[PDB]
C-alpha cells in the first residue's frame, strides 16, 4: 500500500517493473535522497501525482520517463514544477531530448470541484425554462484543481506544452475525462417554504 | 523453463517505403499453471510501449506467446540496438535478448545474371541464374520478374561469407525451356541498403 | 467444463439439466398430468428442475393446479395453452425467473379465477379469461398510461372481474426506462446569436417499454395518471432512476469544409451547416443536418481520387494520398519530396486539408514523423496539353496557393478561389531527421 | 556437469577411397578434480575398441575438454549403421549416450553445370567462374575446383538449399583473374556425392 525509498544513495535505477502491481493503482511512492538515481522510470502506473517524490536530491539523473500516467502537468500545476526540477537535473549532465525527459500521454483523472462560485444567482422572468445545474453547478478539475469548465476548455487543456511538447494524452477523449454529475439532485425551497426537487425552473 | 527467440526484420521490409518492418519476439514453452508473460521493449536502451502483443497459442499443455514491435525504418539503417526483455514466474531471472543491424562499412552489391549451361538446354526445365556478391552488410532480398509479372518458381541461397569480408549468394529462377528459347526477358532484382533507392534490376534473355 | 457446457448446451452442469438423479415425484410436482409433460419436457431427475432454462409449453384440460411449477427456477419461457381446469395463479407458483423477465404466455385460461402476478417486475401484459373474480399485477414495471396497449389489457382484466363482482391490484408500477428508438428532428436550425446543445435540443428524453415518450416536468404529469381514481405509478419512484443519463452519448460535427471535430456544443457566431452524427458509444443512433443561420454549401473533397501524374518519390505509394483513408503513408528518403496530380477537370477550390504522419490509423505514429514545411502550388500554363517529369519537376512551372508552417496533426487553409486541373504538394521538410510521412490531401470546394 | 557432442564424418572422406572417415565424440566441462573420461563405442549396439583418445585440453581455469576419434569404414556408414558413443565420468549421475547415423532416404544424382562469368563482370580484375549442382539427395556432398590438374583454392560454396522438388542445389563460385579466363585455361568443378557413380564427376569450363 505504501512504498517509502529513504536515503537509497546506491540505487541507481527504478523501473515499473521492479515496483509493484499496487503502483498503478494508488500505492503511496515516496523517495527522498536518491542521489544516485539515474534513471526515473515511472511510466504507465497512472500516477496521480508526484508527491513524495524529492525532485531536489536526484542530482545524479540522465533519464526519466513519466509517460502514460495520470498527472496534471498545467502551467500552475505542483507537478509541473517538479517536471521542471527533473528536467533540470537531467540538464545538469547531458542535452535534454524527448529520449530522455518523457512526460507525454497522461490522462489526468477528473474530480468534482469542492466549491462552486455562484453564490446568488438571477434570471430575468422570460417564461423559459432554465437548468440550476448547467448554469451553477457545473464543471470538472483535476487532482491539483485545475478547473475545467466544459468541452472548449478541455480542448485549450489539452494543447498545453512543456517545451512546445504536448504532454495531455491525444486519445483521451472529453467524455472519460469530465464528471457525469449523477444521482445529483436540486432541493428548492421558495419563499412560500414549499420544496420541490428539480434542476429546472421556468421563470413565470 | 520458457525460452525466447528475436527475430529482425525482412530486409525488403527496412529497405521499402512501401511495407513496414517489424521486430517478433517468440517465447516458446510456456507452461499452463503459470502463464502470464511481460514483454519490455528498448531501442538503444530506451523503453518503448508501442509493441503489441498477440495472444497464447497452445502449439502438449504449452503455449507461445508472441510480440512484435515495428521499427522505423532508419533507426534499424542506423544500427539501434532492439532489446526484447521477457517475464514469468516459472523464471529465475527475466530473459533479454538483442539485435541490431551488422556494423562496418556497406558495400554496394554487383548484379550479374548468368544463363542456362548448354548442357542443362537438353532438359524441359533450365535454370536461369543470378549472382549477387560483394555486398556488406548481409541483408539483402532477391525477386524475378518477366514483363512485368512476378516469376515465383525460384530458390536464392542463404548469404555466404566471401574471402575479402563481403557477401554473396545466387538466386535460381526454374522455367521452361520453351519460354527461354522463346526470347522473353527476365529480371532479376536486387534490393539492398547500399544501392541507390535500395534497388537495382539486371535483365537476362536469350542469347 | 462449465464454459464448453455453456456453449455446448445449445462438475455438474450449471444450466439446462444433470450430467449424462432422483426422479421427480409427486413431492415435487403432485398433479399427475403436470408431472407428465413437465418430465418429457426438461428431464425425469430432480436436479434438472432447477438448471433447466429454456421453454415449458403446459396443454390440455387435464391440468388441475401448478404447484411444482416453482422449482423451474431459471426457465426462459412459459406458455400456458388451452389450460382450462387452472384456476389460480400466485406468484409463489411462478418460477424465480419471472421476475427477470422470463416470458410469460397464456390462452383460453377459461377457468383461472385469480390471477396474481405481484412482485415480478412485469414490464408488460385477457379476452379468455372469462371466471376472473380478482387479480393483483401490482408491483409491477407496467407503463399502464392511456395510450398504452397494457391499460387496454388491463381494462380487460377489470371487465371481466366486473362480470362476477364489484380484487384488481394495478398500483406501484416502476416502468422501465429506455432510448426512444429514432428522434423527430432531421433538420435543425439555429440563428446567429452567439452556446447550443445539440443533445438536449435535439437527441433527449426517455421511452418506456410501450413507448410512451416522457423531462421531470412530463415524468411529474405521467405519475399523476390513474385509473378510475386510482394511481398506478409508484409514489417513491424518482425521475432520476427512470430517466435514462445518456452517458457516453457523443457528438460528431462534419462542418461545410467537411472539417471534423467532437462536441455537443455550438457556438453559432457565423453561417455553417453541420452533418450531425450522434454515437451512444457503439453505434450511430442518429442522423441530422444543422444549419446556423443562412447556412453553408458543403464541400466535396475534388482531389478524391486524383491521378498522380509525377512525384519524386514511388508513384504507386503517392496514389495513397487520394484514397478515402489514414491507413498508408507516403515518404521518401529525404525531407523534401513533391506529388503532382490532376483533378481532371477545372473546379473552384475554397480550402485544402493535409492529415499528417500521426494521423495514421494503422501505425501508431509519432508526431516528430510529421510534414512541418510544404506548399500546395497549381500549374501556371492553365491550359497546356500534357503529352512530363522534367516539366513537373521545374519550380518555375509552379505557384504557390498555400503555405505550410506547422507540424500540425491536420492542416487546414484557405484558398483565393483557386480553378486549376493540375496540382503539385511540395513538402519542404519534417518536423525531425525522421523522413516525414502524410496519408491524405483534400482539395475541398464545389464542383 | 559434462556435455557430450557427437560430430559425423566430413562427406568427402565416406566418399573417397584416398581417405579415412571418422566419427568424433567431444566431452566439454570436464572438472579437474574427477578428470577420468572413459569412451565406449558401439556401431548396431557392437562394441569396437579401436578407438583414438586425445588427451584433455585445458579450455579455460581448471576445464577441460576430451576429444574421442572413431575411425569408421566407408562401407559402414553409407550403409547407415548407427555409431553410438557411451561417455563416463565420476560427476556424471548416470553415462551418456548419443547416436548418429546417415541421412536416410531415396538417393538421387547430382547434376553438375558449369557457367562462365558475365560479360559485365569482363570489366574488372578477378572474375566469377560458377558451378551450379542441382537435384541431389541427400544433402551431403562436396564440391572443389582444378586446373591443369593442380587444385584451385580461391572458392567458395553456398551451403546445400531445398528446392521444390524435395531435392537439394548449391552453387560453387570460384574465382580467378581475369587474365587467366581470358587466355583459355580450363578449369574443373568436381563434385562428389554418394549417388554418383564412383561417387565422382568432374565438369570442365574454358573461354569459348
Ligand atoms: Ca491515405
Amino acid at each position: 500500500q505504501k512504498l517509502e525509498l529513504r536515503q537509497l544513495s546506491n540505487v541507481k535505477e527504478i523501473t515499473p517493473e521492479l515496483l509493484p502491481e499496487s503502483m498503478k493503482k494508488d500505492a503511496e511512492l515516496v523517495m527522498v535522497g536518491m542521489t544516485g538515481l539515474e534513471k526515473l522510470n515511472l511510466s504507465g502506473l497512472n500516477r496521480q501525482t508526484l508527491d513524495g517524490i524529492d525532485v531536489n536530491s536526484i542530482t545524479h539523473l540522465t533519464s526519466f520517463d513519466i509517460s502514460h500516467n495520470s498527472l496534471d502537468l498545467s502551467e500552475k500545476s505542483e507537478d509541473r514544477k517538479l517536471l521542471m526540477t527533473l528536467m533540470e537535473q537531467v540538464s545538469n549532465h547531458q542535452k535534454i531530448t524527448v529520449k530522455n525527459t518523457a512526460f507525454e500521454n497522461q490522462k489526468p483523472k477528473g474530480y468534482y470541484p469542492q466549491t462552486y462560485d455562484t453564490k446568488e444567482g438571477h434570471y430575468d422572468v422570460d417564461n423559459a425554462e432554465h437548468d440550476i445545474l448547467t448554469d451553477f453547478v457545473f464543471g470538472t478539475v483535476t487532482k491539483r484543481n485545475t478547473f475545467i469548465g466544459d468541452e472548449e476548455a478541455f480542448a485549450i487543456y489539452k494543447e498545453g506544452a512543456v517545451d512546445g511538447r504536448q504532454y495531455v494524452s491525444k486519445d483521451y477523449t472529453y467524455e472519460a475525462f469530465r464528471k457525469d454529475y449523477k444521482g445529483y439532485k436540486v432541493h428548492l425551497t421558495a419563499s412560500n417554504l414549499g420544496e420541490t426537487v428539480t434542476s429546472k425552473v421556468t421563470a413565470t | 523453463g520458457p525460452s525466447v527467440f528475436l527475430f529482425p526484420p525482412k530486409p525488403k521490409d527496412t529497405l521499402m517505403i512501401s511495407r513496414t518492418p517489424e521486430v517478433t519476439c517468440v517465447v516458446v514453452d510456456v507452461s499452463h499453471e503459470d502463464p502470464e508473460v511481460k514483454f519490455n521493449w528498448y531501442v538503444d536502451g530506451v523503453e518503448v510501449h508501442n509493441a503489441k502483443t498477440k495472444p497464447r497459442e497452445e502449439q502438449n499443455s504449452t503455449y507461445r506467446v508472441v510480440s512484435v514491435l515495428t521499427v522505423l525504418h532508419q533507426d534499424w539503417l542506423n544500427g539501434k540496438e532492439y532489446k526484447c526483455k521477457v517475464s514469468n514466474k516459472a523464471l529465475p531471472a527475466p530473459i533479454e535478448k538483442t539485435i541490431s543491424k551488422a556494423k562496418g562499412q556497406p558495400r554496394e552489391p554487383q548484379v550479374y545474371t548468368l544463363p542456362p549451361s548448354r548442357e542443362e538446354m537438353t532438359k524441359n526445365q533450365v535454370s536461369l541464374t543470378c549472382l549477387v556478391k560483394g555486398f556488406y552488410p548481409s541483408d539483402i532480398a532477391v525477386e524475378w520478374a518477366s514483363n512485368g509479372q512476378p516469376e515465383n518458381n525460384y530458390k536464392t541461397t542463404p548469404p555466404v561469407l566471401d574471402s575479402d569480408g563481403s557477401f554473396f549468394l545466387y538466386s535460381k529462377l526454374t522455367v521452361d525451356k520453351s519460354r527461354w528459347q522463346q526470347g522473353n526477358v527476365f529480371s532479376c532484382s536486387v534490393m539492398h541498403e547500399a544501392l541507390h533507392n535500395h534497388y537495382t534490376q539486371k535483365s537476362l534473355s536469350l542469347s | 467444463i462449465n464454459s464448453d457446457w455453456n456453449q455446448y448446451q445449445n462438475w455438474q452442469p450449471s444450466t439446462g439439466g444433470l450430467k449424462a438423479y432422483d426422479v421427480i415425484d409427486q413431492k415435487d410436482i403432485p398433479d399427475p398430468a403436470l408431472r407428465e409433460q413437465i418430465i418429457q419436457q426438461v428431464g425425469q431427475y430432480k436436479g434438472d428442475l432447477e438448471r433447466y432454462n429454456k421453454t415449458l409449453v403446459l396443454t390440455g384440460d387435464k391440468i388441475q393446479n401448478l404447484k411444482g411449477l416453482e422449482k423451474l427456477s431459471k426457465l426462459q419461457k412459459l406458455e400456458l395453452r388451452q389450460l382450462s381446469n387452472v384456476k389460480e395463479i400466485t406468484p409463489e407458483l411462478l418460477p424465480e425467473s419471472m421476475k427477470k423477465d422470463a416470458e410469460l404466455v397464456m390462452v383460453g385460461m377459461t377457468g383461472l379465477e385469480k390471477l396474481n402476478l405481484s412482485g415480478l417486475n412485469r414490464q408488460t401484459l385477457v379476452n379468455s379469461i372469462t371466471h376472473l373474480t380478482s387479480f393483483d399485477i401490482s408491483h409491477n414495471s407496467l407503463d399502464l398510461s392511456e395510450k398504452s396497449e397494457d391499460r387496454k389489457l388491463l381494462m380487460t382484466l377489470m371487465e371481466q372481474v366486473s362480470n362476477h363482482q364489484k380484487n384488481t391490484a394495478f398500483e406501484n408500477q416502476k416502468p422501465k426506462g429506455y432510448y426512444p428508438q429514432t428522434y423527430d428532428t432531421k433538420e435543425g436550425h439555429y440563428d446567429v446569436d452567439n452556446e447550443h446543445d445539440i443533445l438536449t435540443d435535439f437527441v433527449f428524453g426517455t421511452v418506456t417499454k410501450r413507448n410512451t415518450f416522457i423531462d421531470e416536468e412530463a415524468f411529474a404529469i405521467y405519475k399523476e395518471g390513474a385509473v378510475d381514481g386510482r394511481q398506478y405509478v409508484s409514489k417513491d419512484y424518482t425521475y432520476e432512476a427512470f430517466r435514462k443519463d445518456y452517458k457516453g452519448y457523443k457528438v460528431h460535427l462534419t462542418a461545410s469544409n467537411l472539417g471534423e471535430t467532437v462536441t455537443s456544443k455550438v457556438t453559432a457566431t457565423t453561417d455553417e451547416t453541420y452533418l450531425v452524427d450522434v454515437s451512444d458509444g457503439e453505434k450511430v443512433v442518429h442522423h441530422m443536418k444543422l444549419n446556423i443561420g443562412s447556412g453553408a454549401i458543403m464541400m466535396e473533397n475534388l482531389a478524391k481520387g486524383a491521378k498522380v501524374i509525377g512525384t519524386s518519390g514511388d508513384f504507386e505509394q503517392a496514389k495513397k494520398i487520394f484514397d478515402g483513408e489514414k491507413s498508408d503513408r507516403f515518404f521518401t528518403w529525404g525531407q523534401t519530396n513533391w506529388i503532382a496530380f490532376d483533378l481532371g477537370e477545372i473546379n473552384l477550390a475554397k480550402e485544402w486539408r493535409l492529415f499528417n504522419a500521426e494521423t495514421n490509423t494503422e501505425i501508431k505514429t509519432d508526431s516528430s514523423l510529421n510534414v512541418a514545411k510544404g506548399r500546395l502550388q497549381i500549374l501556371k500554363d492553365t491550359t497546356i496539353d500534357l503529352e512530363r517529369k522534367e516539366y513537373l519537376s521545374n519550380d518555375e512551372n509552379w505557384t504557390d496557393v498555400a503555405q505550410m508552417d506547422d507540424a500540425k496533426a491536420i492542416f487546414n487553409s484557405k484558398l483565393s478561389n483557386v480553378l486549376s486541373r493540375y496540382w503539385r504538394f511540395c513538402v519542404d521538410g519534417g518536423a525531425s531527421s525522421y523522413y516525414p510521412q502524410y496519408t491524405e490531401l483534400q482539395i475541398l470546394g464545389q464542383r
